């Protein structure tokens, strides 16, 4: 916000190495462990009693896949995140009642997961590019709130 | 830490508020819903229109909690423990929102306390509401 | 990031009653009292040892006048806050080294001062309009940081 | 509060850092400067270029402070008393920035501790850095 050409290239290059289903399950699981108040949306998901139970929960993993799948597709539209996520924004406000701070916490966790997964390849400049991305996506998802 | 002067200031201001506390609580919530619309995400079951009895009712409870906190300013964690439990484990309001209601409570007090809301009292009230917010979020994880 | 027609009207109407010199001194003074770490930018301003010393400090009053004067000028350009404040944004980053969080704190104190001064006339809808404005001005002043 | 389990988790994870303390501290600072440029407003007097002696030195001191805190996790306010004085009375870094460095420290640890950065340990580390930040800002007003 805004990404330089080199930053866009860095983002795209790293993401091409990502298993979206796995990274999605891991990020959502970690969100519910690290920031447990985020469990408030998932009472229907069954066992969230321990960190191992959250991480291994098939419904948590399923939702992680769904969310990060949408995130992944969004990376093809870095120059139009608001347009890309407008309808999802309206949904998250009007029907799901998700406080947009949740999007920011998820972004934080995603950055930590990428760092964990990629180690030294997740260099300070690569992180900086991803911070722009997760801020952009959270801002886009928050934009139609009212 | 709240200083002896902070505590004196808080008791003075809240004392002047007196019987209007419940009204001011509801006003603060209304200010919050209008200024910071994301806070409305916690209230899909409320009519949030101006004058709403649901907002008035919550406003009275919030105000009573603050009265109790003032009355127990030296033992706030225990006084607010049931509310810390409720917010941490049931309501699960993201901690960022407490600063938003705190600001709106300040603004409400300022709008009703022409004489009392001096810079020193403003500072003490801000510290006090931050302290209450910290207690209310202390059991979140 | 946009005011409604009623919101712009509300902003302009209240501001017609604002003594920008007085309110500016009051808001800057209160910033230094309520968030005393902000005194870090005013080492040369003289006595800031007590609330009364801060509020009566002629350099605090004078600077408050200048700051809120620039704020006031910006209210004539609500659709173009970024452009209006670009030059001051660069100044605050490159020369003054002021963390933009300070702009947010000053916004909060200003809203408090308007509430204190105007009382019931500072209604929840009027406050909400002013919250958009102070957020907009802070974001504008932060925009050229790098 | 840090649970007894949090304390065990932090001591294990930070113990692994060992002699890399300086390196990781400096990396966390660089990550912060790059990701959150407003934080550079506190360092106009530093060469912030990669590999700078000033950033390396501060990195080491930040890390040793964290080591001190981990070793005295039961009484961090006393252990960090001089540093909380320094930040409150002299440096006067806005409290919002502590979350930013904390996040960058957390990222640095994740990038360097593949075996030890489990979900539970991630939670404990995040809580610990938040607690340290709280202590460091406790005397601000
Ligand atoms: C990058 C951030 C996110 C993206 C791209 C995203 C995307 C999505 C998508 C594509 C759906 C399905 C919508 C539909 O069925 O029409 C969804 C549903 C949902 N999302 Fe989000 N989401 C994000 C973050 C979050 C977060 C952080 C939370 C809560 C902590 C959340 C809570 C929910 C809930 C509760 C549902 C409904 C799930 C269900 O009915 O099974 N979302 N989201
Ligand atoms: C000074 C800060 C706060 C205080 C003193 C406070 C106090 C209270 C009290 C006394 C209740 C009633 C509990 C009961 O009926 O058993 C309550 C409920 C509630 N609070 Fe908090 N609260 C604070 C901050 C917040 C914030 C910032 C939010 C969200 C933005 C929030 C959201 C709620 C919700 C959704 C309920 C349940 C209302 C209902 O469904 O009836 N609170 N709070
Ligand atoms: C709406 C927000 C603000 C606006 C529009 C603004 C505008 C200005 C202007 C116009 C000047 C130059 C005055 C002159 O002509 O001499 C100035 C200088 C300055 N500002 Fe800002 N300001 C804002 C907020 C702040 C805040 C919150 C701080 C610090 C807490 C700050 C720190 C400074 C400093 C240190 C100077 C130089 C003072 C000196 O000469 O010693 N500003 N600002
Ligand atoms: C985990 C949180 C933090 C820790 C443990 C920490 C620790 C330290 C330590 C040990 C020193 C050196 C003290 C000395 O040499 O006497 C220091 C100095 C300093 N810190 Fe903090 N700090 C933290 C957060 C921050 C943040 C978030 C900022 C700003 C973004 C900051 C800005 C500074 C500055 C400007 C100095 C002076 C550097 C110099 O000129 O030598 N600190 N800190």
């Amino acid at each position: 916000v805004h990404l330089t050409p080199e930053e866009k290239s860095a983002v795209t290059a790293l993401w091409g190495k990502v298993n979206v289903d796995e990274v999605g399950g891991e990020a959502l699981g970690r969100l519910l462990v690290v920031y447990p108040w985020t469990q408030r949306f998932f009472e229907s998901f069954g066992d969230l009693s321990t960190p191992d139970a959250v991480m291994g929960n098939p419904k948590v993993k399923a939702h992680g896949k769904k969310v990060l799948g949408a995130f992944s597709d969004g990376l093809a539209h870095l120059d139009n995140l608001k347009g890309t996520f407008a309808t999802l924004s309206e949904l998250h406000c009007d029907k799901l009642h998700v406080d947009p701070e949740n999007f920011r916490l998820l972004g934080n966790v995603l950055v930590c997961v990428l760092a964990h997964h990629f180690g030294k390849e997740f260099t300070p400049p690569v992180q900086a590019a991803y911070q722009k991305v997760v801020a952009g996506v959270a801002n886009a998802l928050a934009h139609k709130y009212h | 830490v709240l200083s002896p002067a902070d505590k004196t200031n808080v008791k003075a201001a809240w004392g002047k508020v007196g019987a209007h506390a419940g009204e001011y609580g509801a006003e603060a919530l209304e200010r919050m819903f209008l200024s910071f619309p994301t806070t409305k995400t916690y209230f899909p079951h409320f009519d949030l229109s101006h004058g709403s009895a649901q907002v008035k009712g919550l406003g009275k409870k919030v105000a009573d909690a603050l009265t109790n906190a003032v009355a127990h300013v030296d033992d706030m964690p225990n006084a607010l423990s049931a509310l810390s439990d409720l917010h941490a484990h049931k309501l699960r309001v993201d901690p960022v929102n407490f600063k938003l209601l705190s600001h709106c409570l300040l603004v409400t007090l300022a709008a009703h306390l022409p004489a009392e809301f001096t810079p020193a009292v403003h500072a003490s009230l801000d510290k006090f509401l931050a302290s209450v917010s910290t207690v209310l979020t202390s059991k979140y994880r």
